[PDB]
C-alpha cells in the first residue's frame, strides 16, 4: 500500500538538483562502464554493399554515486522515460 | 458542477501526482497484462528477405488502482494523448525488423 | 474592435480551462462530425 | 568531494542568462569558426546518380566569452544535450543531396 508512495518520494528526493550534464565522478575518477552484448540474430551479410546487419541487446552498467538510496528493497526497475 | 467540469476535475484528481515512473502495484505482486489482437492483414511474404509484413489492431488490458474513480457510472474514453501521461507496459516484438504506429490525422491509439 | 490585443484576450479566454482530453458535449449526445474531401 | 557541486554551479552560472539567439560578440567583430574533418569512409560513387556518399567526423572550434570559467582547470566535457542550450554555427553543406547525423544509441554530438 505504501511502497508506491515512498518510492516516488525517494526518487523525487533522489534527483532534485541532480545534474545529468556531468559524469559520475567527473572531478575525481574514471568512469568504468561495464558492457555486454547478446546477439539476438546475426546477418544477413551483403557482398555488394560490403556490410552486415546484426541485431543485439546492448547492455551497459556503471555506478553513479548521486543515486545511492536506502529503502525496503534493493533494486528498482524504473520506467525507461527516466 | 455539471458533467463536463465534474469529469474534468475527476480526471485531474486521478492524474494529480500520478507517477508514470512506477508500474501499477509497484513493489507488490506483478500486474497482469491481458492482451488480444485483431489482424487487419498480412501484407506480403518475402523469401529473399526472410520476413513478412503484418498489420494489426493490438490491445492491452490491465488494472491500475491509482486510476480507479467513483461517482461516474460511465466507461470514460479519453483522447489518445492521455497515453503519454499514463504508465503502459513495455511490450515489444522480439523478431520485429521494422514497425510503426499509424499516424494519419492523429496517432492511432 | 479590430485590436489584436482584444482578439488575443478573446482566444486566451477560450483556451483557459480547456481540456483536450474530453470531447465536445462530453457525456451528452454524440458529436456530429461532417466530412468533406477535395481530391488532388 | 565538493567539486561536483562547484562545477554544477559553475555551469549553471554560465548558462543562467545565456541567450541562444545571439552569436558571440554580436554586433562586434565576426566569430572565427575553425573546422576539422576526419574522413571515416567514402561510400558508393555513382555515375548514374552523379553523386557520392561520405561519412565523416566533423568538428568546429570557436571562442565564446560567455562560457569562460576559472575555478575548474579541466577541459570540461558535457552531455550532448547542452548543444541545444548553446549557440552553435549554422554550417551547412551546399552541395549535399541527403544527409543525417548518426544516432546509434544517442545522437552523435
Ligand atoms: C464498461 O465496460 C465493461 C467491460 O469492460 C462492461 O461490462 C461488461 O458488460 C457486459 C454486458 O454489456 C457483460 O457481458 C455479460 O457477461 C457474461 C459473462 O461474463 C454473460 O453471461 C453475458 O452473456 C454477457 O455477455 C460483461 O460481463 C461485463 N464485464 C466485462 C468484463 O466485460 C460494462 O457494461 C461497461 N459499462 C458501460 C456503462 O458502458
Ligand atoms: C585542454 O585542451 C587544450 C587544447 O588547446 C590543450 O592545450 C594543449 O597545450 C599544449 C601545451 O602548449 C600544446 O602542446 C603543443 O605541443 C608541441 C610540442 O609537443 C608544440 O608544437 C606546440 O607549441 C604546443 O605546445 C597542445 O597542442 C595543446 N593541445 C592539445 C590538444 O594538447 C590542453 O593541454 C588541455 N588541457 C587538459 C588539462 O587536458
Amino acid at each position: 500500500n505504501d511502497n508506491i508512495t515512498i518510492f516516488t518520494r525517494i526518487l523525487d528526493g533522489l534527483l532534485d538538483g541532480y545534474d545529468n550534464r556531468l559524469r559520475p565522478g567527473l572531478g575525481e575518477r574514471i568512469t568504468q562502464v561495464r558492457t555486454d552484448i547478446y546477439v539476438t540474430s546475426f546477418g544477413p551479410v551483403s557482398d555488394t554493399e560490403m556490410e552486415y546487419t546484426i541485431d543485439v541487446f546492448f547492455r551497459q552498467s556503471w555506478k553513479d554515486e548521486r543515486l545511492r538510496f536506502k529503502g525496503p528493497m534493493q533494486r528498482l526497475p524504473l520506467n525507461n522515460l527516466l | 458542477p455539471g458533467n463536463m467540469s465534474f469529469v474534468k476535475e475527476t480526471v485531474d484528481k486521478l492524474l494529480k501526482g500520478y507517477d508514470i515512473r512506477l508500474r501499477p502495484d509497484f513493489g507488490g505482486p506483478p500486474v497482469c497484462v491481458g492482451m488480444n489482437i485483431d489482424i487487419a492483414s498480412i501484407d506480403m511474404v518475402s523469401e529473399v528477405n526472410m520476413d513478412y509484413t503484418l498489420t494489426m489492431y493490438f490491445q492491452q488490458y490491465w488494472r491500475d488502482k491509482r486510476l480507479a474513480y467513483s461517482g461516474i457510472p460511465l466507461n470514460l474514453t479519453l483522447d489518445n494523448r492521455v497515453a503519454d501521461q499514463l504508465w503502459v507496459p513495455d511490450t515489444y516484438f522480439l523478431n520485429d525488423k521494422k514497425s510503426f504506429v499509424h499516424g494519419v490525422t492523429v496517432k492511432n491509439r
